């Protein structure tokens, strides 16, 4: 019942920017608070931001602080990332996920979406 | 800090006997000076005290009318001085510090700092 | 930057209302016309005239009709 | 930022061995851990939550303990379905951080 | 009040842990209870103060504790030094009152 | 003993519910506007049906939550808020019963699927959790618990768990009832806990759930100091205007209410392209 | 006593507070209030008090207040500019001080940024002083956070150690903490001057025909007077109004 | 007018508008529109004794604050407690100066 | 300042000694505690330090693996222990005081003071 | 690094003045270069840090300079405590390193 589904992904150029979404249904979307996981090929998982359900608090990881931003419209269940000033270090697969969080979001269920490839050449 | 106390002393039934306690080491005026007796093979029995800055007293009930208490800021000394001496007053004395009423911590209580004794014989 | 104004009829007729972003162009604002007073949104244009009833500015009025 | 490391990076084992992985923090997290498992070409998903609490639908020979920095991650005994790499991620202190991630080969 | 220490003679090797016990015939507050240890021909020395805080320059081989009407002093590990007469002292009433003593 | 027992949320209109008295001020014949966490005016409600099939999930607590429910069967009980909502925090578990309220923050070792026998340990364990301990604080008092519409209002502010509520008849079926109803006060309880998430207890359902914002409204309270009415100033042109003029009655005409302005969308920095560093230490330093 | 870097915090509340025992005492050093005169605390209602306690050094004191800079005004212990309570302290040395040095007590050297007021930062990261990442190892330019007083009984007044405790003095809501104050006889009908739980003024007291709610305490006018009151003893529901 | 006194040290700057402190409120108290001059000079040498010089005294006590310019030499025992000390120091009766 | 270590030992290879190094005057967590090593007839070569207010190390590849340093704030002493002895790992051991890596003026750059040594033979 | 200091052994009266040379084998910061002096059954002491800064307690007699990869010590006018080994030390790449000594 429960999807999420990325898309925006594409190849762009170094100094450059990309607009990613996610699409949310089968849940209450705007209850749950949001994050963005990102993976490059033959890597580990690398957290890079979070925004509470009514969208206001965002939280970033060093390595995108500043370049870039989360957020969301709770009208259209869709989750939105940012992306400027895009190095090559950035070429990853991009996830929207829920991830269980029992201090900060509250939230009880873990969900992923499919990934999205964001080529930075 | 130190107390330094007389040295023996001999008396007769009737007489009186006045013993010393010198002190040194801390502002004189900031503690009470007590007086405690300890009879040969026999516990300790607390006197009464005396307060320098004010020259007040309070005594035992047990030696109301017969101690007395003095003390000189001068030469940060206290006395103490009883009499109609009998021989059941043989004993030790001692002087002790301890601190005033107005101690937030209680330090009244108890007492921290212990003169040598001197040893009265009636 | 510049004000926003809302043009309604008493709330005793009616709850619609127009919206006029003044001293801007109908293009930065996010029935639209472009007046010289700003840029009025929720009402519709006519080539008819008739007596003022809200004054907007510039010749330009508003009625709920 | 609370540094996150796994070991060994890297451990293969056959079906029915027993397979341990270590996570550690570089600062006290109490037990907020939790433990991934992800096969290629798809998402992470979730085995643990607090250090040591199972998730709905994960076979009992998953299991897993510890406080503080020191925590484990315990297979019972391999399956040739549990072939896949797993993650250590705390979620204490913002910004969240996930460990380099374990992959388990077949012996 | 009364204040009365048990056992009146302690007897234990060197290396052993002792226990003295002072009790009052009526409550008396924690702060308001020391303890005393007298060595043969020597004035008397605080050890414990406000029940269970050591005096200064009183090794950690002394403690304190109790509340209410009774209240004890524990030696974890005896020295030589230690084979002294202990006294209990209690404030109240504006007096000062000593207990008999207990030689250990 | 505990025993075990995902679908699809339903969603309905909140027209003008989730209005709670701000404060303790008694104020009457007047228009006040206040900033606070309320229901925002029409928003999407989460419609539940915990008993269909058993579905009754862990939600969010977030920065506190607008919850009602209709029912003459009395099938809710009670709540449970907290994080972990096991034995390695302290949780906070409100329970009613036919006589009373118990309320109780414990570290409770709770059920995989928590509810309430309807026969029965203890009436507000067995079904509930498996064990308990190192219990902070207790309450009791009495229950909080056509048709009988209950609307609760949770917040958790500086260690007070604040609790409103109001009990109102209703003759609908799918949905929540239009017009006006404050919410009162109902208990303080300093209890001095962290709460991240929070399950509704029944007994062996429908319910509602929308969460609390930063919002401004103005509120109009009568001679008897009831509130009877509100506008929330953000939800669109007219109830800004209502708000910007304190009143619930806007005559004919043209009204200035607001300012626009376009945000900066990036920053830059340009600064002199010298690489040489500024010679402090050579001072700091000096041998005399 | 805990160390400043990881300073306690206590709540009090519904109780009677008598504060002219502190202020009175001889027995502390320091003792400053802030937004409050120490000799009309007893007079006054508050909804929580904080006490705040912790050790630092003599020099370090003067930190403790408004407005202040320095490694304890800003990696340890904060307060706020609108600061309203008490700060007391006096010297420790004969219970914090040990021969060869008490290294229990601790304070923080490093931080990435200031306190805000009443922030409690109790991590041990190590402080990333150069450009190159730390990665928990501690060497050159990566430094422990945190450093010891190490106080000793022969050490300077500046450096012997002192006990503070700090009270923050909540008012927003019904006040659980008041002066010991005694209550006269309620009156009404004449111009009295009254004091509610704190709120003082002067009018005439009359049956109110107001319906308070059970949590409603006060009404206020526009001017943000108070027009009624709800007795804090009888729970009996007065009017205020002003004498002629 | 020139006032003069003996204070330790650290007390000196207790000396100005606007202080306080047990000096500042129960021995020597300057008004907040004060005009004038503070002058202090170390006195080691003339008022310092071997064994202590207790000649110089303070009051500790005090029901209320001084006025400025008041000057109080009274040695009425200080009431900390309930109970009347009736002129006897004790136990929440205080000799008032140090 | 004062370092005083402990004395002399002998040990026999695949062995383990232990030195101790008490220090004194000056604030113990406030200083690197290194160790440097003179072999006999040879120079001075540096083993390592640690850090007594985080117990944090660093060694030289040369003892990597076979030395280890601790340290009790409480006594104010540190510890070295180096296992496997060797005959190769006869000289005198010395504790030596070094300003931590946060020094301003680089104090950290040298060793200021220095304690007698201890004799190990193998 | 090497440190190579010069030369092995210097031979000269009471009275005379000497001079010692360290020499690295890359560039070191005058900030980073030190030297101690070591008698005979004692532990060694510093002289210099800093390249020219006197430890505290020793003598005017002693200076020392240099930078780069070349510096010296030099004792003005020697007194028969001071024919000792002497050492330079220099610190970088988080390591302490010593040179071989020279013997006066
Ligand atoms: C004196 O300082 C000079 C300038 O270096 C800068 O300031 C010093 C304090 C350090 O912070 C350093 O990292 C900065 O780049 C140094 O070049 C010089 O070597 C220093 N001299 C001595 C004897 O230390
Ligand atoms: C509520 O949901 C509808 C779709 O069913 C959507 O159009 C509307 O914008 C939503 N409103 C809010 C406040 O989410
Ligand atoms: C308001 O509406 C009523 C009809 O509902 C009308 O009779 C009345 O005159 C109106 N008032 C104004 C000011 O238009
Ligand atoms: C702004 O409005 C003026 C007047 O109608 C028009 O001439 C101009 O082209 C508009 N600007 C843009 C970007 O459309
Ligand atoms: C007004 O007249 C113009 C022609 O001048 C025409 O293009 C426009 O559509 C008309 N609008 C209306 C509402 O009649
Ligand atoms: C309701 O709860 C109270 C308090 O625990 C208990 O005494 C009472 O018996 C309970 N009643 C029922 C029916 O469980
Ligand atoms: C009981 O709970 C408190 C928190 O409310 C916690 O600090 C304490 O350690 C707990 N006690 C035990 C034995 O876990
Ligand atoms: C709130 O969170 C803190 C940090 O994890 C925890 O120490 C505290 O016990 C929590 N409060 C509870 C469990 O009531
Ligand atoms: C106020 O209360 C009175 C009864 O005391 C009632 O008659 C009146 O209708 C109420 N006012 C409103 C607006 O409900
Ligand atoms: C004390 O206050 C309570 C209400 O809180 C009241 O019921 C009681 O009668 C009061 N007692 C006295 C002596 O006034």
């Amino acid at each position: 019942e429960v999807q999420l589904v990325e898309s925006g992904g594409g190849v762009v150029q170094p100094g450059g920017s990309l607009r990613l979404s996610c699409a949310a249904s089968g849940f209450t979307f705007n209850s749950y608070g949001m994050h963005w996981v990102r993976q490059a090929p033959g890597k580990g998982l690398e957290w890079v931001a979070f925004i509470r359900y009514d969208g206001g608090n965002k939280y970033y990881a060093d390595s995108v602080k500043g370049r870039f931003t989360i957020s969301r419209d709770n009208s259209k269940n869709t989750l939105y990332l940012q992306m400027k000033s895009l190095r090559a270090e950035d070429t990853a697969v991009y996830y929207c996920a829920n991830l269980k969080d029992s201090r900060y979001s509250g939230s009880y269920y873990d969900y992923w979406g499919q990934g999205t490839l964001v080529t930075v050449s | 800090v130190q107390l330094v106390q007389s040295g023996a002393e001999v008396k007769k039934p009737g007489a009186s006997v006045k013993v010393s306690c010198k002190a040194s080491g801390y502002t004189f005026t900031g503690y009470y000076m007590h007086w405690v007796r300890q009879a040969p093979g026999q516990g300790l029995e607390w006197m009464g005290w005396i307060n320098p800055i004010s020259s007040g007293t309070s005594y035992a009930q047990t030696f109301q009318g017969r101690v007395t208490m003095t003390s000189d800021t001068s030469i940060t000394t206290a006395y103490m001085e009883l009499s109609r001496l009998r021989s059941d007053d043989t004993a030790v004395y001692y002087c002790a510090r301890a601190a005033p009423f107005y101690d937030f911590w209680s330090g009244y209580s108890y007492f921290d700092y212990w003169g040598q004794g001197t040893l009265v014989t009636v | 930057f510049g004000g926003v104004s809302v043009i309604t009829p008493g709330t005793n007729t009616s709850n619609q209302v127009a919206v006029l972003y003044q001293g801007v162009n109908c293009t930065e604002v996010p029935n639209v016309f472009q007046t010289r007073a700003g840029c009025l949104i929720g009402a519709e244009h006519v080539n008819n005239s008739y007596e003022c009833d809200i004054p907007i500015g510039a010749g330009i009025c508003a009625s709920y009709q | 930022v609370i540094w996150m490391t796994q070991s060994p990076s890297s451990l293969s084992a056959s079906v029915g061995d027993r397979v341990t992985i270590t996570c550690q923090a570089s600062q006290d997290i109490r037990f907020y851990l939790n433990w991934y498992q992800q096969k290629p070409g798809k998402a992470p998903k979730l085995l643990i939550s607090d250090a040591s609490n199972m998730e709905t639908g994960v076979p009992s020979r998953f299991s897993g303990s510890g406080s503080g920095t020191d925590f484990t991650f315990t297979i019972s005994s391999l399956q040739p379905e549990d072939i896949a790499t797993y993650y250590c991620q705390q979620y204490d202190n913002l910004p969240f951080t996930f460990g380099p991630g374990t992959k388990v080969d077949f012996k | 009040i009364v204040m009365m220490q048990s056992p009146g003679t302690l007897s234990l090797s060197p290396g052993e842990r002792a226990t003295l016990s002072c009790r009052a015939s009526q409550s008396v507050s924690s702060s308001y209870l020391a303890w005393y240890q007298q060595k043969p021909g020597q004035a008397p020395r605080l050890l414990i103060y406000g029940a269970s805080s050591r005096a200064t320059g009183i090794p950690d081989r002394f403690s304190g504790s109790g509340s209410g009407t009774d209240f004890t002093l524990t030696i974890s590990r005896l020295e030589p030094e230690d084979f002294a007469v202990y006294y209990c002292q209690q404030y109240g009433s504006s007096a000062w009152t000593f207990g008999q003593g207990t030689k250990v | 003993q505990c025993v075990n027992l995902q679908l699809p949320p339903a969603y309905t209109n909140s027209f003008t519910r989730g209005v709670y008295y701000p404060d303790k001020v008694f104020r009457s014949s007047v228009l006040h506007s206040t900033q606070d966490l309320f229901l925002p005016f029409f928003s999407n409600v989460t419609w539940f049906h915990a008993i269909h099939r058993f579905d009754n999930p862990v939600l969010p607590f977030n920065d506190g939550v607008y919850f009602a429910s209709t029912e003459k069967s009395n099938i809710i009980r009670g709540w449970i808020f907290g994080t972990t909502l096991d034995s390695k925090t302290q949780s906070l578990l409100i329970v009613n019963n036919a006589t009373n309220v118990v309320i109780k923050v414990c570290e409770f070792q709770f059920c995989n699927d928590p509810f309430l026998d309807v026969y029965y340990k203890s009436w507000m364990e067995s079904g509930v959790y498996s064990s308990a301990n190192n219990c902070t604080f207790e309450y009791v008092s009495q229950p909080f618990l056509f048709k009988n519409l209950r609307e609760f209002v949770f917040k958790n502010i500086d260690g007070y768990f604040k609790i409103y509520s109001k009990h109102t008849p209703i003759n609908l079926v799918r949905d929540l009832p239009q017009g006006f109803s404050a919410l009162e006060p109902l208990v303080d309880l300093p209890i001095g806990i962290n709460i991240t998430r929070f399950q509704t207890l029944l007994a062996l359902a429908a319910y509602y759930v929308g969460y609390l914002q930063p919002r401004t409204f103005l509120l109009k309270y009568n001679e008897n100091g009831t509130i009877t009415d509100a506008v929330d100033c953000a939800l669109d042109p007219l109830s800004e205007t209502k708000c910007t003029l304190k009143s619930f009655t806007v005559e004919k005409g043209i009204y200035q209410t607001s300012n626009f302005r376009v945000q900066p969308t990036e920053s830059i920095v340009r600064f002199p392209n010298i690489t040489n560093l500024c010679p402090f230490g050579e001072v700091f330093n000096a041998t005399r | 006593f805990a160390s400043v870097y990881a300073w306690n915090r206590k709540r009090i509340s519904n109780c009677v507070a008598d504060y002219s025992v502190l202020y009175n005492s001889a027995s502390f050093s320091t003792f400053k209030c802030y937004g409050v005169s120490p000799t009309k605390l007893n007079d006054l209602c508050f909804t929580n008090v904080y006490a705040d306690s912790f050790v630092i050094r003599g020099d370090e004191v003067r930190q403790i207040a408004p407005g202040q800079t320095g490694k304890i005004a800003d990696y340890n212990y904060k307060l706020p500019d609108d600061f309203t309570g008490c700060v007391i302290a006096w010297n420790s040395n004969n219970l914090d001080s040990k021969v060869g040095g008490n290294y229990n007590y601790r304070y923080r050297l490093f931080r990435k940024s200031n306190l805000k007021p009443f922030e409690r930062d109790i991590s041990t990261e190590i402080y990333q002083a150069g450009s190159k990442p730390c990665n928990g190892v501690e060497g050159f330019n990566c430094y422990f956070p945190l450093q010891s007083y190490g106080f000793q009984p022969t050490n300077g007044v500046g450096y012997q150690p002192y006990r503070v405790v700090v009270l923050s003095f909540e008012l927003l809501a019904p006040a659980t903490v008041c002066g010991p104050k005694k209550s006269t006889n309620l009156v009404k009908n004449k111009c009295v001057n009254f004091n509610f739980n704190g709120l003082t003024g002067t009018g005439v007291l009359t049956e109110s025909n107001k319906k308070f709610l059970p949590f409603q305490q006060f009404g206020r006018d526009i001017a943000d007077t108070t027009d009624a009151v709800r007795d804090p003893q009888t729970l009996e529901i007065l009017d205020i109004t002003p004498c002629s």
